[PDB]
RNA sequence: GGGGAUGACCCCAGGCGGUAGGGGAGCGUUCCCGAUGCCGAUGAAGGCCGACCCGCGAGGCGGCUGGAGGUAAGGGAAGUG
RNA sequence: GGUGGAGCCUGGGAGUGAGGGCGCGAGCGAUAACGUCCGCGUCCGAGCGCGGGAACAACCGAGACCGCCAGCUAAGGCCCC
RNA sequence: CCGCAAGGGGUUGUGGCGUGCCUAUUGAAGCAUGAGCCGGCGACUCACGGUCGUGGGCGAGCUUAAGCCGUUGAGGCGGAGGCGUAGGGAAACCGAGUCCGAACAGGGCGCAAAGUCCGCGGCCGUGGACCCGAAACCGGG
RNA sequence: GUGGUUCGUGGAGCCAUGGGGGAAUCUGGGCGGACCACCGCCUAAGGCUAAGUACUCCGGGUGACCGAUAGCGCACCAGU
RNA sequence: CGGGGGGAACCUGGGGAACUGAAACAUCUCAGUACCCAGAGGAGAGGAAAGAGAAAUCGACUCCCUGAGUAGCGGCGAGCG
């Protein structure tokens, strides 16, 4: 069912529980009231929701799942790239 | 604990828990492998001589049976291919956890820096009076930024440095003399 | 190096990290069938087994 | 499908547009223009399905 | 399987014909280490013969040969039987 | 369930993908063939290597880990070789 | 005859029992093949892929091309990248949900069980790739 | 009507041309893959340009390369 | 005045193939491969843009790794890429 060549867009999977976590460990910068965008595991930072939205921190980032952004409510503040 | 500063009677300093740790020797073999192992060079047989002339593989219905394998001096068969890639690339992380483990082996002798500046082999001569042995036989040289000079030609040369100096440097069984600085590898590990 | 053929990766051919996979159902229509419906409720996924093997394999590296 | 014109040709309906059709083979046999049978479109529910085609 | 000290020993169970073929484990072969390894003109090797070792592929060893080597107690390597 | 020891799933490495021989139940076939065709048991597999029926895979007994100067039996035999 | 003596050495008269060896075969002394003798050559390997096993280094793990360092000549530094970190779809895109569909019925998944690099290894793909073995087609002469 | 290109006649372009038509010199003219509008890009239809990769007759080194049936077939009145 | 005649292999251009794989074979692959040719060199190749790509960004040509065995070409079959 594949084209006739190329072209392709983007965007890509980064995630809740996952940015906690991991992030914890981001703490080494940006995760204070964090201001998100890593470079440390992805590439086009989309968060996936599930695990439950923590540390209070702002992303710089694409968007986030359904739950995703809303625990994110719960927890935090969102912040989307260059125009959203 | 006992890392014993040259200079003899002059002080004492300390092992690292780097070096402390407990061994591993697979790993070890594996660093050893490593380096003769990139090492190596390569061989083969005659390309030409093995699949150059003509061969008139004298039909049939004749009383025989037929450039190809197995009658002489040609052919080889399966050959020392200067064609086959003689390297072996251990891997960084694996490698220099190697020299890692294999010098706390080492541990199991502390160069005071000064010496960085002693002129003359004959020097050394007297170093050695200064602390001889079988292991001493062993001597291994090294200094730590830029060699030791003279130091590193005598019955027994080489001069690793502070940085650049490996297993395959020492850690084969040998025993020996890292200047400071060479701590400064420490630093490295 | 390496391929596929390509070709069964693309008709019918995908891989569920369980290690298995698909490819569509295909047990008739889209070529003659004049046919039926209820049968036409014939065309969600089709999971062959075992030979899901040469074709795993051929296809491995990407898919 | 097997293109027999013979009495056997292949035909379908619509929905008075309910949209697209449905199935159906049939023969000159009997009957010929006519053809009325009742159906569903994705178009709401039901419809007047002429069958001709 | 019943303890095993590392062996090993003991009981019984318990078989143990075997090609394609699948699994374990050893042997000598010319090479790279001489992992705080070197024998030899009173012989290196290969040869020539043998009623101690091994299940064995081999060992050792003693005798005579012949002129110069080369072994490696251990791992690595393969144009190996 | 007396059994004891095969049983099941997951995965790597396989071979052969054409045998025939016998008894029995069918075909076919002159109920002909050390014919063939399927079937039910075994057989044989270049070693299912010993016994025998002369000799004879291969049909009756029989499972061959290894013990020359032991003993009980198979089937099969015991006037002689 | 006793250079390892009351036991073996060599040779054999007799007597017992006994069909070679290798290929390929339903089946083999073979009368089917193979091979007249002795000595040396001689045939499942390498490379890159991938694969499963495992020895082992961190779980996020890991290395290019290079630059520099080099009796021995010492490795070190390079962080485009690429394999795990959810995936469901054709896609839009959503997303631990996800497609079909407009229905709460199923398929894929979630469920961490987590890889990952390197080492040696049974294997597979491309390689002349267990070894020799023909007719023949084509190119220039 | 052919070529290169990853393009096997294809939705199929760019450059290169075989054969016929045969433009415009800056609001010129191709370009961003049919095409159309707007944008973005370049300025052809002349020439030279050391160095960064290949190669081995020849010289050097070095080899877990060879030992005369192995090495190039030829270690020496051998491509004879 | 310059040429030509060389030259193992390397370069570019002129011309430019069957086997073999597709388990046939007409597409195709083997390849722009082998070969033959002309010619420059010590290296030729090529080489400052009617480019690239699109983040309003990049700026010789070449060669390594990487990009991708991706994007994709296709009796969408071997494969090629």
């Amino acid at each position: 069912f594949k084209r006739p060549q190329k072209v392709q867009e983007e965007a890509a999977t980064i995630d809740v529980r996952e940015i906690d976590e991991n992030v914890t460990l981001l703490a080494a910068d940006d995760v204070a009231e964090d201001v998100r965008d890593v470079a440390d595991d992805a590439d086009y930072v989309k968060v996936l929701g599930a695990g439950q939205v923590r540390h209070e921190l702002t992303l710089i980032a694409d968007d986030f799942s359904e739950g995703a952004r809303e625990k994110v409510e719960g927890a935090g503040g969102s912040v989307e790239l260059t125009d959203l | 604990m006992e890392a014993t500063i040259y200079d003899n009677t002059d002080g004492e300093v300390d092992l690292p828990d780097v070096f402390e740790t407990p061994v591993r020797s697979d790993l070890i073999g594996k660093a050893v492998r490593a380096a003769q192992a990139n090492r190596k060079q390569d061989y083969g047989s005659d390309e030409y001589a093995g699949l150059r002339t003509p061969a008139e593989s004298f039909g049939s219905g004749r009383g025989q049976a037929h450039r190809v394998p197995q009658a002489v001096k040609g052919r080889s068969a399966h050959p020392p291919k200067t064609e086959k890639d003689r390297s072996l690339d251990l891997n960084d992380k694996e490698r220099q956890l190697a020299v890692r483990s294999a010098l706390a082996a080492t541990a199991d002798v502390v160069v005071s820096d000064d010496f960085e500046d002693l002129v003359k082999t004959q020097e050394v001569v007297s170093l050695l009076e200064a602390l001889d042995v079988h292991a001493d036989i062993d001597r291994l040289f090294v200094t730590s930024d830029e060699p030791s000079t003279a130091a590193r030609n005598l019955a027994g040369a080489d001069v690793a440095t502070a940085s650049e100096v490996n297993t395959e440097d020492l850690a084969p069984g040998r025993l020996t003399v890292f200047t400071e600085s060479a701590l400064a590898e420490v630093a490295e590990r | 190096p390496k391929m596929k053929t390509h070709k069964m990766a693309k008709r019918r051919i995908k891989i569920t990290g369980t290690g298995k996979v698909m490819a569509f159902k295909s047990g008739k229509r889209h070529q003659n069938t004049g046919k039926s419906g209820d049968e036409i409720r014939g065309k969600g996924k089709g999971f062959v087994l075992a030979k899901a093997e040469w074709a795993r394999m051929k296809l491995m590296l990407p898919r | 499908a097997k293109d027999g014109p013979r009495i056997i040709v292949k035909m379908e309906s619509s929905a008075g547009t309910g949209f697209y059709y449905t199935t159906t083979k049939n023969r000159r046999n009997t009957q010929a223009k006519l053809e009325l049978k009742k159906y569903d479109p994705v178009a709401k529910k039901h419809v007047v399905f002429r069958e001709k085609k």
